[PDB]
RNA sequence: AUAAUAGUAAAGAUGAAAUAAAUAAUUAUAAGACUAAUAUAUGUGAAAAUAUUAAUUAAAUAUUAACUGACAUUGAGGGAUUAAAACUAGAGUAGCGAAACGGAUUCGAUACCCGUGUAGUUCUAGUAGUAAACUAUGAAUACAAUUAUUUAUAUAUAUAUAUAUAAAUAAUAAAUGAAAAUGAAAGUAUUCCACCUGAAGAGUACGUUAGCAAUAAUGAAACUCAAAACAAUAGACGG
């Protein structure tokens, strides 16, 4: 009956492609008054907790630390992208509930970001990840790829 | 036939392919 | 059941590079301890001490001790022996 | 210390006859190298004779033949009969399409 | 032709999980016995959670009921079923195969069948020989 | 209600997609290397390097066939080898 | 302004086929564009080696030949000029007839029609804007 | 692609670059095309082809029993089917992508790389009958020495193997061959059809036939030359 709107947990989203590196760390956030709205089906109950909201807290790239062009898609540019997510994290107090970590591709961020969070770099974050997952997105047929690059 | 060869009738097929594309544009013009 | 795979005729039976057991020097992992103490214990602190006693013997003439462990695969040399008798040819 | 992990060292069954060379470090890598699991054909159904296309409404039976996202196991893997193999994965695929799998 | 039917109907009312499901089972039964069909059995699979989210008539689910119908019916009737089932909104999955009867004329459900009785003597003969 | 309250934990999780993997909070990398095994057991990353750049049919099916045979005949060769070092234990 | 130069090879044995088909093509073209092209004359063996612009950093004054060579040499020169007449402003040659030289070209005045590029982005919006008209009619009749 | 949401200032691309309230993230909607694993095109199909699911119709296997009683093989002409591209109409058009216009690279770059991307790629109804349409190997029958591995049928039991008879595949003996190799044929024989007779000219010219058209089929001669080609050998060279 009153919007009661309150994190759940966050989702550290990491997206590594071949020339840039994007983070993004989200809160999952959950009216706890929806139940108690009027003509409320049980089946919307459900389907409202099984995909809660998410909103955007922190959106970083490669770009926002100074990196240029070529230089985005280093795995040092990754590493160190990844330590100002991991400092914004705890300078905006968003590191009481637990974090889910989701990692979308295979680039060379990949390995700095799970590198920085195992390190010294993420020793307050990793205290709080609860899960780890991959979202890599497969195509089963799909679109046609553009021509194989004859170099 | 080898490729070697094969390149031989390559090259006599792309003459008449050529030939015929340009007796074609004169006929577009004078027609 | 299990399906057998033959191959066809060989010029040769090899291994590109064989494996080998290399044991672990001595005194590199009285080091890479002596290392994890000072981290734990810290730097110069009384745990460590036999640690640095040890490491001190293992490295006082050579600093990797006696290694005397070199080894090499006699795989091929029996691959090459005995293909001929083992691969199941036809005779001629 | 008076530990020793499970993997070197070896725990003769009860019932069973032994040698002296069941205590050496070679029956630990034997038994490793011809560690295979043959047991599963008596645990296996689609090894016991029955149909595999019987099971395309039964999910928890062909989840058994696919790995964690889904992915139908090679014959490598499985170690069913050709016709076993071409069935199930034509129950799984079937499954798929029903709304079950 | 023998044919076996496998729905996965909506699960509306939770007070009430096998209502929509007994409904259109009269529904998919009175269809077959009114055009020279023959409805051998009706076996409920209970209420299982779908696989993933599944969408229908602009509408999301993440439960339903199963039950599968082993009936017999012409192709045409056959295919007048599947077109009902596809229709109705009620309905989230139906699938409709065909039992081979080539050689025998008493098959069991597919879920008998794998669990080793092959025709329904046999279930019935495990119930009144032995229950 | 709380009946769609109380049944969200098991639904939540009932939808899995098979690749994730609930974080040791002792040794944190350990599960990452747990993820990194399921992604080489799917073939995650080979088939999205695969999915890149279109090839043609023809080609995709001569790239199957010789992989197979590469498969096939590290098969057979490693038969060959354990042939070989049990005739070497038994002294041939 | 380096992209605007175009460095060209005109060879002294040219034959004027060559000159008069390709050559005149490629720096005409080049000229209409708005891109500079200097056109560097030497012979066959030194033009055209692996210092093909390393050899012209190199550039007693070298002996006259036969007139023939001077007629054939001189000749292509006026073809050049000839050739690249109203595309290009009048030429500067940095040389000898009898050895290497240097004609540099410079493209003759034209505006600029970089309103081309607007029109193209135009053109991009709006058939973006069309596609989605299209998808909200669709939108429509599925609603209907 | 569009819209919303918070959240920002770069994003995208490349060998490196540059051309053209975002990107990323979470939702919702729409559209077209495609079909991950299994998977070996194994198998099936005359070939071309054929691997997301179900259904309908058609065809397809082995053995046994009975029946017909040479009714067979091959096949000029003929007929049917036939990838991709192309063409004629009507739809569709996400992605890809000749061309075209731009950005780079380069001594130049009418290319390779990048962008925007029209035809085409899709469906329906047709035209056309061409591919390295290849196993570069026409079809059928009789026959000849082995092994291994699967598959199928049958038999037996001291119930899970064992024993048989076929098919397939792999490696071979003999034989054949210029050799490379073929291996149940490219062997030993028989029957029928197609095709070839130095290179180049030329699958061209002309004519004819067919097609809306592109084209397809049929298909020469003159002049010139003493060449031209295959397998294998030893070298030299290889960004
Ligand atoms: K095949
Ligand atoms: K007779
Ligand atoms: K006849
Ligand atoms: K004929
Ligand atoms: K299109
Ligand atoms: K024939
Ligand atoms: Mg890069
Ligand atoms: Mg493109
Ligand atoms: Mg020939
Ligand atoms: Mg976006
Ligand atoms: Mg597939
Ligand atoms: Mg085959
Ligand atoms: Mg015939
Ligand atoms: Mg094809
Ligand atoms: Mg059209
Ligand atoms: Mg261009
Ligand atoms: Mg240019
Ligand atoms: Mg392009
Ligand atoms: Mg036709
Ligand atoms: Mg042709
Ligand atoms: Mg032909
Ligand atoms: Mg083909
Ligand atoms: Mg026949
Ligand atoms: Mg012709
Ligand atoms: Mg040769």
């Amino acid at each position: 009956y009153k919007p009661k709107e309150e994190v759940v947990k966050y989702i550290l989203h990491g997206k590594f492609t071949k020339n840039n590196t994007h983070l993004t760390f989200s809160s999952v956030v959950e009216d706890k008054n929806f139940h108690k709205n009027k003509g409320l089906t049980y089946n919307d109950t459900m389907l409202y907790y099984l995909n809660l909201p998410q909103k955007v807290k922190i959106s970083l790239s490669t770009g926002c630390l100074g990196f240029r062009k070529a230089a985005r898609g280093e795995y040092e540019a990754a590493f160190q992208t990844s330590g100002r997510m991991f400092e914004l994290i705890k300078e905006k107090n968003m590191l009481n509930k637990d974090i889910e970590v989701v990692m979308d591709d295979f680039g060379k961020g990949r390995a700095a970001f799970i590198s920085a969070l195992v390190g010294k770099e993420g020793a307050s974050v990793v205290k709080k990840v609860v899960k780890i997952s991959d979202a890599t997105k497969l195509k089963f047929g799909g679109v046609r790829s553009p021509k194989m690059r004859r170099l | 036939d080898s490729v070697m060869r094969k390149r031989k009738k390559k090259m006599k097929k792309h003459k008449l392919r050529k030939r015929r594309k340009r007796e074609k544009a004169e006929r577009r013009k004078l027609s | 059941k299990p399906p057998v795979y033959r191959l066809p005729p060989l010029p040769r039976l090899k291994v590109k590079k064989p494996i080998i057991r290399q044991e672990a020097n001595k005194c590199l992992v009285l080091m890479s301890n002596l290392l994890q103490c000072w981290s734990s214990y810290g730097h110069m602190s009384p745990k460590c001490a036999g640690l640095v006693t040890e490491l001190k013997s293992c490295t006082s003439e050579s600093a990797l001790g006696k290694r005397n462990n070199v080894q090499k695969s006699n795989i091929n040399y029996h691959a090459a022996r005995l293909y001929d008798r083992i691969n199941g040819k036809p005779h001629d | 210390t008076k530990k020793i992990d499970q993997s070197l060292s070896k725990k003769l069954p009860k019932g069973t006859i032994y040698d002296p060379f069941d205590f050496s470090m070679g029956r630990i890598h034997l038994d490793r190298k011809y560690q295979a699991n043959k047991n599963s054909n008596r645990n296996d159904i689609m090894k016991s004779g029955a149909n595999p296309l019987e099971f395309y409404a039964r999910p928890r039976i062909l989840s058994r033949y696919v790995t964690s996202t889904g992915r139908i196991q090679h014959r490598d893997i499985t170690g069913l009969s050709a016709k076993n193999q071409r069935r199930l994965s034509k129950a799984i695929r079937r499954c798929q399409a029903i709304g079950l799998m | 032709m023998l044919y076996e039917l496998i729905g996965l109907v909506r699960i509306t009312n939770s007070n009430a999980p096998k209502l929509e499901a007994k409904e259109l089972s009269s529904t998919i039964g009175k269809l077959i016995i009114q055009n020279r069909g023959v409805v051998r059995d009706i076996v409920p699979m209970g209420i299982r959670y779908l696989p993933k989210i599944m969408k229908k008539d602009q509408e999301k689910h993440f439960r339903a009921y199963h039950f599968l119908m082993l009936f017999d019916s012409s192709a045409a009737v056959q295919s007048e079923i599947l077109r009902t089932l596809k229709k109705d909104p009620r309905v989230i999955r139906s699938s409709i195969v065909k039992v081979d009867l080539d050689k025998q004329l008493d098959r069991a459900s597919s879920l008998h069948r794998s669990l080793g009785k092959k025709s329904i003597l046999e279930l019935v003969n495990e119930d009144y020989q032995s229950i | 209600a709380e009946i769609a309250r109380s049944s969200v934990e098991n639904a939540q999780m009932r939808f899995n997609s098979g690749k994730s993997i609930i974080v040791n909070k002792n040794n944190p990398a350990e599960s990452f290397k747990r993820l990194n095994r399921i992604m080489f057991e799917n073939n995650i990353p080979g088939d999205k390097r695969s999915q890149r750049f279109y090839m043609k049919p023809g080609k995709v099916a001569e790239l199957k066939r010789s992989q197979r045979h590469r498969k096939e005949f590290m098969m057979g060769f490693k038969r060959l080898i354990e042939i070989v070092k049990d005739a070497k234990r038994k002294g041939y | 302004k380096e992209d605007n130069l175009k460095h060209i090879k005109i060879s002294w044995q040219i034959e004027s086929d060559d000159l008069k088909r390709q050559k005149a093509h490629e720096i005409v073209s080049l000229l209409k564009k708005g891109n500079k092209v200097t056109l560097y004359l030497d012979d066959k063996n030194n033009i055209n080696s692996n210092n093909w612009l390393e050899n012209f950093e190199e550039l007693g004054e070298p002996p006259r030949l036969p007139e023939s060579v001077f007629q054939k040499r001189a000749a292509v020169l006026e073809t050049l000029k000839e050739i690249v007449s109203e595309y290009a402003n009048d030429p500067v040659l940095l040389g000898n007839m009898n050895s290497k030289m240097i004609m540099k070209l410079i493209p003759k005045d034209v505006k600029p029609q970089n309103n081309d590029k607007r029109a193209l982005k135009e053109l991009r919006k709006k058939e973006r804007q069309e596609k989605l008209q299209k998808r909200i009619q669709r939108k429509k009749m599925n609603e209907m």
